[PDB]
């Protein structure tokens, strides 16, 4: 094994020297071992006389100038396959649950080149969530990236859980949830939450693996969980041919680090202080979330605006990448619609006629439009009440009541909560079911009819229970 | 020697550049021959460079370096209790040695994913508008913030003379162990701070730790890390200690001079690249721990001054979405009368509810709607209001005014409800507005004498059975006649 | 151990090899890596060579050899490289083979100066009645397209693309129009399925795609519009026309920005280099309408420029409209509002470009620019009085601004384009209600080509439009309005 020495340490920048024609590559894995158990270090680059300078993945209290360096050969590698599932994995790969060690067939380095052009799929094509008001109104493209939006009190977390447990029913796919700098007290409740919901069961099987780059650690790690996530992902993918989801909270966290990283190396920063790479540093993590023959991994990332400045160079850049946008709201939650999604401001490039097909875009289309006159109608609904309103408007204003309600839906993960058993509607019927609502077939059901159910038929069963 | 010791290449500017050391650590304390300390915290091909603790009129070039062999730490445990000390842990007010339990690290991991336990049980400030709307549970980091001069202190040493209420009593499980971190202020402040708590006997369950302003950079940096070490005693020893860093916009400003001075690369604000990891590496310090540790709490009140109210200013960036949530204070609202000066709309508590007393929960609820209702039709305040914007303008201003307390005056949980009670069920709409400050006083005293049974019930019980709230309910109409 | 034609690497960092030796070499010259990476040689100082890499850092170590290849950095060129997507270097990226190459052309090359040049005066139709009309496009012209993200920049360039099946599977030489696509710092699975879009409409077999993706290295992205723009120039040299899009200059602009702060060159406005406007200059520059003695060849050029939150005054954006010949500007608000193509009229121009407009057009669109740009002002102060004469023109306008409205993928013939804005210009859709405009169009050209097909043949025969057609245009309308 190859072997170096510290020569200098600066806070998390480390340099290691080692011996002629024997450096390790750009981005592999050094090794120092510790009382405690290992100090990663990632080689960032050569800086002559047989110097190399690199980032570390943890803190650096303690080396000592001439200690031993181990050069792994290659990147940080993480264990990949069904082994990783319901485990919780930092970013250098190592299990941080306490459940023992993840006796994993593979192991794969963190750095890897996206598919390459001739290995694209040509077209745009719908991944299926059924989440009735996401597949109708915003559909995520399979392969693509949806900007998740909206804090807490919102029902996130739920959110996250019934896409693991419906792409994993309805499309036999596993999922992989990357914390980028996420606070500790949230990833212990979100694994909390995740056993107690099902998607994760440490006596059964596991649809989730969790891969957590703590807020308390050092830039470089957080500039890379994405990639130790993503690359989990990409072997079911590859390997297993699945369409797989992969969850990165929070994508700007990824960004400041890298510009954090940057910073530390001496870099001169660009616009607003961020690192001058940032569009190629987010397109080496972007362009690897796509669909190829094989099969699929579509991300869902929770994208925070800093100062609410859409054109602030960190949302810029990572807006480049996004197909769809999945828009939860404090107001959608209060009107009692769960999930709180809101139909308007949720938006999706592949709601066209060429990707859907046309009565799914009409359908789509005038419900956007019922919503819309009704949105606009609300000021003189509060005050001059609704006498004051024509036949054609007093009708649609009627109808959007119903279509509101109608885009609510009991979740399957939420039935330990709730005692309301979910429902996972199918593409075809949601487009079918509201298809028939805008022709004016159900005018005569009340409105309670619509709310928290599944398929048309599900409306026209709660009806004859609320009437008789 | 070459391995142990080293000498002086130059020094200025609390900096001194060292030759050898061969053997010494990232982060070693040294020792000059004129009897200063410091740290190395750059060590680079040939030299070391070393942060002072003190003046460098002390050090010269050529002079003499020797290594402690120790990573930076303090003294820590229960012996600290009433004591004020600089940042490594010495005793700075005339009392006498300081007996530690042990000897801690000023760096040290933060409980990882798996030891915590969601944070549930009450940090009871005594102050009505945060307990009711932003209340802070163990284990939690909470953010207080705003501009100079607009009472970020007194939230936290209201908090800190609340504690009263249980560290006089012997269930160790119900205490609050406090620690006060000043770092940058000036002495006298500390001084008369110490005075204060003193005065309404709080010292004696409370640690100061001051790196005052005209202390070295690296002491103010160290300070916060040395402290978190003195509360993690409790914590890690199945108890909860609050802790205070007042505050951390003067701790970012002394890292920033240390690194500029050992020329390490600037950012934003001339900031390093590290200063958000300084700060997150501080306050994830702060949790609450499983069953299997212990159960133990460690809950942090950081400070953050604004400038003009800016909160994308580099360093409030950071440490806001570091923590759990903010109590912003306003000098708008502080002229007005409004004190505490908290802006309700823009503070909140990430943790919300799990971390309230199911009484004050159960009419803290529909406070936080009536309010929100009356920001929106704030302007509406100047002749021609129809009936439900002029109801939504009573209540508003009642329940604002009852949120208005005295500083050094925190209010049980018992004294809380039944005002809260009062106000947003309606029976304060009737009473002009000047008069709900002695409405208060009153309503208490009464209560206290003719419905104790009540009170206790508040208090020991901590929730409302329909009983209860009927039995206020009559003991509220009945005070409102009178 | 040629330290003449070979060199040791002495320092690899931030996408800058430091090489000793390659005494040889020449400045700007290409070399060639231990592992396969290539590079350029930027600045020779004595005793080492600082050299640009093509690729990652990973891909080079301290101590390896470099090997000088004596050629300043080029691409392959040639009418072979048509129906072909390749990256920056030429490399053929869609598994089609090698490229089939005339020569070679180096990536920066001068302009041609003030003597080879003339006027630009034929037509790049592109096929959108909004753009047609208002603001034509001249063979070796600088049309910028710009605006904020997401308002339709790409269709409007693609569509231009589709349009020129109309002459390219003809005979005539003249009036075939090569395309070259560019795509810097896009998503491979946008290129991919833009490709697939080409393929799907026939056009692939008449036009190039050179793609820098946003995962490749900043200098293939900074180096991508320039060899783009030499495969361009063959078919300008040799007496032939090229339209080139650059999709888009925003991110080129974006990643030789990296390089500089990199190099540590000085940052200026918005942190980029002094020279950011010069990289665009000479660029754009290479597009132009050359002499009867140079061949009359042409290369037209559609840049792309996005802009945030609709600020054009930014520095980028105002560097690129100080070297184009007009712009194309996309509003966010007419595009949210669906009219699309969403152009803002009083901030669209072509400089140059009415020399080179279809006649008939030019003569049914008389005033039609000045007049919207002036309705959209008279619309904004509508919202006082019910003034009679004010009415009308507010009437005309959103007849004229719903004819303007134009599908994506669907772009029409000038003989298709004359009869639709006669008809709004002159006041046959007056009577029509908002909503059946579209309907109006589809019902009408239907009866022209079903009905009076002689005189659209007239019309893109000619090109004109004498009185005695003029006439014949105005009955055929008004029998069909009435019915
Ligand atoms: N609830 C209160 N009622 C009345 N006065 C108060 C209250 N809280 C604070 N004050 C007074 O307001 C002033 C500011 O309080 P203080 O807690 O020092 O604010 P601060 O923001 O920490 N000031 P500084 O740290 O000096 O920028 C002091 O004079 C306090 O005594
Ligand atoms: N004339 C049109 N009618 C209807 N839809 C259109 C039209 N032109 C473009 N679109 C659609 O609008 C969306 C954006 O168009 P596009 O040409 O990608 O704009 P752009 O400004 O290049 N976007 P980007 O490169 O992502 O910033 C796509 O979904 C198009 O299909
Ligand atoms: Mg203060
Ligand atoms: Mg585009």
């Amino acid at each position: 094994p190859i072997t170096g020495k510290v020569t200098a340490v600066i806070g998390a920048i480390v340099d290691v020297h080692f011996e002629q024609s024997e450096l390790p590559a750009i981005l592999n894995a050094l090794e120092i071992k510790t009382p405690q158990g290992k100090l990663v270090l990632e080689v960032a680059q050569h800086l002559g006389e047989n110097t190399v300078r690199t980032i570390a993945m943890d803190g650096t209290e303690g080396l000592v100038r001439g200690e031993k360096v181990l050069d792994t050969g290659g990147p940080i590698s993480v264990p990949v396959g069904r082994e990783t599932l319901g485990r919780i994995i930092n970013v250098i790969g190592e299990p941080i649950d306490e459940r023992g060690p993840i006796k994993s067939k593979l192991r794969k380095p963190i750095h890897a080149d996206p598919p390459s052009f001739a290995e694209q799929s040509t077209s745009a094509e719908i991944l299926e969530t059924g989440i009735k008001v996401v597949d109708l109104l915003a559909p995520y493209a399979r392969g693509g990236k949806i900007g998740l939006f909206g804090g807490a009190g919102v029902g996130k977390t739920v959110f996250i859980q019934e896409l693991i447990n419906n792409i994993a029913k309805a499309h036999g796919g596993f999922s992989v949830f990357t914390g980028v700098g996420e606070r500790t007290r949230e990833g212990n409740d979100l694994y909390r939450e995740m056993k107690e919901t099902g998607v994760i069961n440490l006596e059964g099987e596991s649809k989730v693996a969790l891969v957590f780059g703590q807020m308390n650690e050092p830039p470089g790690a957080r500039a890379r969980v994405a990639l130790t996530g993503l690359t989990i992902a990409e072997y079911f993918r590859d390997e297993e041919g699945q369409d797989v989801l992969l969850f990165i909270d929070n994508i700007f966290r990824f960004t400041q680090a890298g510009s954090e990283v940057s910073a530390l190396l001496g870099r001169i920063p660009s616009a607003v202080g961020y690192q001058p790479t940032l569009a190629t540093d987010m397109g080496l993590l972007q362009e690897r979330i796509t669909t190829t023959k094989k099969g699929s991994v579509t991300s869902v990332q929770a994208v925070y605006v800093p100062a609410d400045d859409l054109t602030d160079p960190a949302p810029a850049t990572t807006f480049a990448h996004l197909d769809a946008t999945t828009v939860l709201s404090r107001g959608i939650s209060e009107l009692g619609i769960y999930p709180a999604v809101d139909p308007l401001d949720s938006k999706s490039r592949l709601l066209d006629a060429a990707v859907v097909g046309q009565e799914h875009y009409d359908v789509a289309s005038k419900v956007q439009e019922t919503l819309q006159t009704y949105k606009s109608l609300q000021d003189i609904i509060a005050i001059l009440g609704m006498d004051e309103l024509s036949e054609q408007d007093k009708l649609t204003v009627e109808r959007a009541r119903k279509i509101q309600r109608f885009l609510s839906q009991p979740f399957a993960v939420a039935e330990v909560f709730t005692g309301i058993p979910g429902k996972l509607v199918r593409l075809k019927d949601t487009v079918a079911s509201f298809k028939a609502v805008l022709e004016g077939k159900y005018d005569n059901i009340p409105e309670h009819a619509f709310y928290m159910v599944g398929g048309i038929e599900d409306v026209v069963a709660k009806a004859e229970k609320l009437a008789a | 020697n070459l391995n142990e010791t080293g000498r002086v290449l130059a020094v200025g500017d609390g900096i001194a550049r060292v030759f050898g050391l061969n053997n010494i650590q990232a982060e070693e304390l040294v020792e000059f021959s004129s009897g200063v300390k410091g740290m190395a915290l750059n060590l680079e091909p040939g030299q070391v460079g070393i942060v002072l603790f003190g003046s460098d009129r002390l050090v010269k070039e050529g002079e003499l370096v020797k290594r402690t062999g120790n990573i930076v730490d303090v003294p820590v445990g229960p012996g600290l209790l009433g004591r004020v000390v600089d940042a490594l842990g010495n005793p700075i007010d005339g009392k006498g040695p300081i007996d530690a339990a042990g000897r801690s690290r000023a760096q040290v991991k933060a409980p990882g994913i798996l030891p915590r336990r969601s944070v549930h049980e009450p940090v009871q400030t005594g102050l009505k508008a945060v307990d009711a709307l932003v209340p802070i549970g163990r284990g939690q980091r909470e953010l207080i913030i705003g501009d100079r001069q607009t009472g970020k202190t007194a939230v936290a040493l209201d908090t800190i003379l609340n504690q009263k209420r249980w560290n006089n009593g012997s269930d160790e499980s119900k205490k609050l162990y406090c620690v006060y971190v000043a770092v940058g202020q000036k002495r006298s402040t500390v001084a008369q701070l110490v005075q204060t708590l003193e005065q309404h006997d709080a010292m004696k369950y409370s640690i100061i730790v001051a790196a005052t302003a005209s202390e070295a950079a690296p002491l103010q940096y160290l300070a916060p890390f040395t402290a978190a070490s003195i509360g993690e005693w409790f914590r890690d020893n199945g108890k909860h200690a609050l802790i205070v860093y007042d505050d951390l916009s003067k701790q970012a400003v002394a890292y920033r001079q240390l690194s500029l001075l050992l020329r390490r690369p600037p950012g934003r604000e001339a900031y390093p690249g590290d200063v958000f990891y300084l700060h997150s590496r501080l306050l994830e310090r702060a949790a609450k721990l499983s069953e299997k540790e212990g159960s133990g709490s460690l809950t942090a009140l950081p400070v953050i001054e604004t400038q003009g109210g800016d909160v994308s200013a580099y360093i409030p960036t950071n440490v806001i979405s570091i923590t759990d949530g903010q109590i912003f204070l306003e000098a708008e609202l502080f002229y007005k009368g409004i004190r505490p000066a908290i802006n309700v709309g823009l503070s909140v508590s990430r943790v919300g509810s799990a971390a309230q007393v199911k009484a004050l929960k159960q009419v803290a609820g529909s406070l936080k709607l009536f309010l929100a209702q009356y920001r929106e039709v704030a302007a509406f305040a100047q002749s021609d209001l129809d009936a439900s914007t002029k109801q939504t303008l009573v209540r508003g201003e009642r329940l604002t005014q009852l949120l208005k307390q005295n500083q050094y005056s925190p209010l049980a949980t018992e004294e809380q409800v039944p005002l809260i009670y009062a106000g947003v069920n309606g029976h304060l709409d009737g009473i002009e507005l000047s008069r709900i400050g002695e409405f208060e006083s009153s309503f208490l005293s009464y209560l206290k004498s003719n419905h104790n049974e009540l009170l206790t019930e508040i208090r020991e019980k901590g929730e409302l059975s329909k009983e209860l709230l009927a039995s206020l309910k009559s003991a509220t109409e009945s005070f409102v006649a009178t």
